[PDB]
RNA sequence: CACCACCAGGAGUGGAGCCUGCGGCUUAAUUUGACUCAACACGGGGAAACUCACCAGGUCCAGACACAAUAAGGAUUGACAGAUUGAGAGCUCUUUCUUGAUUUUGUGGGUGGUGGUGCAUGGCCGUUCUUAGUUGGUGGAGUGAUUUGUCUGCUUAAUUGCGAUAACGAACGAGACCUUAACCUACUAAAUAGUGGUGCUAGCAUUUGCUGGUUAUCCACUUCUUAGAGGGACUAUCGGUUUCAAGCCGAUGGAAGUUUGAGGCAAUAACAGGUCUGUGAUGCCCUUAGACGUUCUGGGCCGCACGCGCGCUACACUGACGGAGCCAGCGAGUCUAACCUUGGCCGAGAGGUCUUGGUAAUCUUGUGAAACUCCGUCGUGCUGGGGAUAGAGCAUUGUAAUUAUUGCUCUUCAACGAGGAAUUCCUAGUAAGCGCAAGUCAUCAGCUUGCGUUGAUUACGUCCCUGCCCUUUGUACACACCG
């Protein structure tokens, strides 16, 4: 069936107990599963100056925006894949399913 | 300001309907969406209906935020000529 | 700011709003019979014989439609 | 007059504005977000961006 | 079919552009901070103030 | 006390040519802000138009609303051709159609302004000062303002702490904290990461091997890659020296022993510091229809006798040119759009064209970067150093490139032979060399923010110079010596 979870967040700690939930409740319906796959963490960096005017010492400044991106892959019928995306869904974190 | 007739009761039964108008201070923008007249027309005569207490702005990020009032149910209605009551926003 | 010494030409000839004329619709006029229409109107797909053609030195216009309808004679 | 707001806007910094207070210096267009560079620092905590290092 | 790193950073102006909305003229009521949840099917926008019967 | 000071040094700048910012001069305009540190590659200010505020001209009203006037035997709007106009602005006029109460003329009253004032303000930022500084409670001294605590000394990056001790015990700042970089054959896992095998093959050997290719060969794996949870360093152990105390200095072990490295945050009290040109943040003043509004066309911001300040290229064999080898990390990228571009083909090139992959650990991309390395020609010659300044063409971006946008070819081939008085930055993966990505970006980097690559010398001090802080002291000062 080879359907496909995949989170999107950038909170880290909603997002593993989004994940951690995904897999123990996998395991009561006992399904055999790709653990989740954790991507390199991309930042976004954007430097700016300090000052709205352009006096002063030149001091910049980084703001960033660090982004955390895991899939994990489930063979199930359609019963699961119909319970297990309907709940567990946190605000902030994004989940989004393809099939095969 | 001199727009026909006709965008005018465009805009002002468009007004009636939803209650509410969301507009980008964009001039000559010439297309509005939702409605089919200029982006000045909508703008410039909701200026002129705030302006008698009809509706009232926001700005709020270049959006000009239009709800009408207890006045403008009324008024409206007086210009429409249509039943009483026949106010969507005021009727959930 | 220097100065503000307006030095261009005098140049103010702000328009005439379209002075109001004296009695129009003038189709012709018939004793005792049906007017014919002075002022040639416009085959056209939406003006329905209501628009008049401006008679102008050489060519007719439309008004309405702001195109010339002229023909050779 | 047709000859009204007639000039080209495809390109240039006569094309982009900031979203919040319509100006069009010190723009920020990275990953598209396009507000300009104070406003953007006005609004940067609430956004997502933040300061770590 | 837009990229991770814009359709995460549309989300925050987003709520930029919503929170200004609602400090602007629910200043009124004690508007005090907004909420934005992405859901199947709805997004939810709860709103927090104090005079609570003045926003209904 | 401190490489925004010196010491011992390194690399420079100041000389030169160009690039860029400021003053000046010139101009129709060369829009403007900011003049020690704490103005001058700064306003993210790399301006062809736009931005844009300046200059020469031309439209428009986008002058709400109210009250009067006008006025359905028309309040008003639009225009074909011609004159006009830079113009296919009927803008204005000749000419006569069309529209229909929306407008028009005044009175108010508004609105808009990158107009003025930052010395009328808010917020933000810079600076004092990122130095180590600041304050209560209770007790003691004093009639009191006040003082001690908060210190002779030693110590530290540090009012960091030991010690002395009419003071004890705390608070803010420092420190802790948070982020990041370094360790983990320990855990949890993975064709979007990677090995090893086994299939299928290629080449070379031939013994029982060597090196590759392959996506439906599949089975196992986590060392390397990635991030979740955790562990780990606390100057541990020993020696030496010091009221034998806080510490400091060697050695051993250790991934790591300068605060483990680097940042983020950052007190009280200030400053007529900068910003009204970021803001639909703003008081007042001005302006508001021959506008200081908005828009369009064309210039200008770039103009060059000169004086400065950040830089880039060099002055040469520790090198230039040619061929060959050949290795990073940080990152960005399109859909209702046309961004990053692989591969094939044409072209010397810059480029063109046909397809493809990519909304991304999947594709560009092992971003095959440059310095560098190995072989060769040069052979101390302003030279094959240097490539300014000029002349012709070919392309690319764009509505447009002339005061050459940028790229490519050929030719022309200047100063400069290490730079006076002066002066800047710096203590280890640091200085310096060398590139790349990102920001601005339709096009344009000699700029900035980051990232890797190659990697030294010197010191581990002091108050000599320059700043800042403290103590004692004098004072007729207290908008405080610009008294
Ligand atoms: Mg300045
Ligand atoms: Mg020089
Ligand atoms: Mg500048
Ligand atoms: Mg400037
Ligand atoms: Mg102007
Ligand atoms: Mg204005
Ligand atoms: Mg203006
Ligand atoms: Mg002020
Ligand atoms: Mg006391
Ligand atoms: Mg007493
Ligand atoms: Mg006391
Ligand atoms: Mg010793
Ligand atoms: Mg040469
Ligand atoms: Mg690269
Ligand atoms: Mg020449
Ligand atoms: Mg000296
Ligand atoms: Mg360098
Ligand atoms: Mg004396
Ligand atoms: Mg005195
Ligand atoms: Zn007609
Ligand atoms: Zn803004």
């Amino acid at each position: 069936i080879k359907i496909r979870i995949t989170l999107t967040s950038t909170k880290v700690k909603q997002l593993e107990n989004v994940s951690s939930n995904i897999v123990k409740n996998a395991e009561q319906h006992n399904l055999v599963k790709k653990g989740p796959v954790r991507l390199p963490t991309k930042v976004l960096k954007i430097s700016t100056r300090k000052t709205p005017n352009g006096e002063g010492s030149k001091t910049w400044e980084t703001y960033e925006m660090r982004i955390h991106k895991r899939y994990i892959d489930l063979e199930a019928p359609v019963q699961i894949v119909k319970r297990i995306t309907q709940i567990t869904i946190e605000p902030g974190v994004d989940v989004e399913v393809v099939v095969a | 300001m001199l727009m026909p007739k006709e965008d005018r009761n465009k805009i002002h039964q468009y007004l009636f309907q939803e209650g509410v108008v969301v507009a980008k201070k964009d001039f000559n923008q010439a297309k509005h969406e939702e409605i089919d007249t200029k982006n000045l027309y909508v703008i410039k005569a909701l200026q002129s209906l705030t302006s008698k207490g009809y509706v009232k702005t926001q700005f709020s990020w270049q959006y000009y935020y239009y709800t009408l009032t207890e006045e403008g149910v009324e008024y409206l209605r007086e210009y429409l000529n249509l039943p009483e009551h026949i106010v969507p926003g005021t009727y959930i | 700011r220097k100065k503000k010494v307006y030095t261009t030409p005098k140049k103010i000839k702000h328009k005439h709003k379209k002075v109001k004329l004296a009695v129009l619709s003038y189709y012709k006029v018939d004793a005792e019979g049906k007017v014919t229409k002075l002022r040639r109107e416009c085959s056209n797909p939406t003006c329905g014989a209501g628009v008049f053609l401006a008679n102008h030195k050489d060519r007719l216009y439309c008004g309405k439609c702001h195109s010339v309808y002229k023909v050779n004679a | 007059e047709n000859v009204w707001f007639s000039h080209p806007r495809r390109y240039g910094k006569g094309s982009r504005q900031c979203r919040v207070c319509s100006s069009h210096t010190g723009l920020i267009r990275k990953y598209g977000l396009n507000i300009c560079r104070q406003c953007f620092r006005e609004k940067a905590n609430d956004i997502g961006f933040n300061k770590f290092r | 079919l837009i990229s991770k790193k814009r359709k995460l950073v549309a989300d925050g102006v987003f709520y930029a552009e919503l929170n200004e909305f609602f400090t602007r003229e629910l200043a009124e009521e004690g508007y005090s901070g907004v909420e934005v949840r992405v859901t199947p099917t709805k997004t939810e926008v709860i709103i927090r103030a104090t005079r609570t019967q003045d926003v209904l």
